């Protein structure tokens, strides 16, 4: 009969709850860089959750902060996929 | 440089 | 099974790109976000979304835009995508002039409030901080 | 070459942030019922995230609360998949 | 690699914390049916070759202690780690039989720097518990 | 019947 009014949302967060998100002053945010690269390469192949899981790995393994302020230097980031979706999502 | 959001 | 993605259009992709904040907020400008917004524009153009880019919105213009779009008729659209590039904290995204709660934005699209998107995937991509914890990593 | 300390966690919540979670007094909680059914049916065929999406759909569509207290009656529930995983997870 | 390595000698631990009965000084009702959930979970994860460890009616300090001891175990020949929590709750919070524990307190024992024999391995948390008092009235299709 | 957690 009915569905929850909260169903069928997906929140792709750039960072874990509580944490800072990192951005490169010339190349853009780690997360959006990686999301656009993964979509370009896999959006005609992979389901959305699996593209977003590859975004997680790219950000987690390839990015580390460079800061002239030591407090902000050599930091890491894991994005945070939050799915109230009820079906798989394919972009083609 | 890396900066925070 | 899987969302029906063969409606006449893929849907809207709304990109809110806040670079320059009012100095009364004490918020630095987000240099590089223009590269992000343009990357997102091209990416979603290639997936067939009608991309609408917005720049430097106050929290009231964010709420008003989100309301207006949620009252558009999406009957012929498969999905909805919203990208928020800004400063933030947990639960909160910043317009140019102050914070606005994320749940205020997403609520306009609840299944009971946006009938022409009921049963269709609503994607929120959020580039923003969620607090002040630091992940020092492990080798 | 570090990874984030918050990486490779998956949080399978029975319900969306802020909301009640429902449980049948005899049959068990909607979420665990569905998670056990979905794992039995599909742990041999599907990646974990796709199993959890079928869970979302089962809970979202098949369940509706039944309460003599009208305040709590005919309510709905969507679970919440919170994934900081960096690879796909296959149980087979 | 695209997929976690799941062919270690053992799949890993699956810890089930089933809190049915609470202390009278908490006032919260008994949780009927959770015994069926905990038994369902035990059989499901045995069929997936996990070492299932059922716990019943743990206090908030017994939870924190069990999680700490498990975090100090040696998971070097385990593929993953699973923890299931059946209890009352609120946003961020799981209840012992005598009061609240932060969920972040439990999961922090397994951060990649604090439990090295699980670094790079999937750590799953399945949480049956309320996260507030909002009610979804749904919408007719 | 259904009850809340």
């Amino acid at each position: 009969h009915k569905i929850p009014v909260e169903a069928d949302f997906l929140y792709a967060y750039s960072t874990a709850p509580g944490y800072y998100s990192w951005r490169n002053s010339k190349d853009g945010s780690w997360f959006i860089q990686s999301l656009c690269a993964m979509l370009k390469q896999y959006a005609d192949k992979l389901e959305f959750m699996h593209i977003l899981t590859r975004v997680n790995r790219k950000v987690a393994t390839e990015f580390e902060s460079f800061s002239f302020d030591a407090t902000f230097h050599a930091k890491k980031q894991i994005p945070c996929i939050v799915s109230m979706l009820t079906k798989e999502l394919y972009f083609y | 440089i890396t900066v925070k959001d | 099974n899987s969302y029906k993605m063969d409606y006449p259009e893929m849907g809207l992709c709304i990109i809110i790109n806040n670079k320059n904040f009012h100095k009364s907020t004490g918020m630095t400008s987000r240099s590089g976000t223009d590269v992000d917004a343009a990357n997102l524009r091209e990416t979603f153009r290639n997936l067939k979304y009608e991309v609408r880019n917005k720049n430097d919105l106050t929290r009231e213009e964010i709420v008003e835009l989100m309301r207006d779009v949620s009252k558009e008729d999406h009957s012929k659209r498969s999905s909805f995508v919203c990208v928020l590039l800004s400063h933030g904290e947990e639960g909160i995204i910043f317009g140019t002039n102050g914070p606005v709660d994320l749940k205020k934005i997403t609520n306009f699209f609840r299944g009971d409030r946006c009938r022409s998107l009921t049963g269709k995937p609503k994607l929120f991509i959020i580039q923003a901080c969620r607090g002040t914890e630091l992940d020092c990593g492990i080798e």
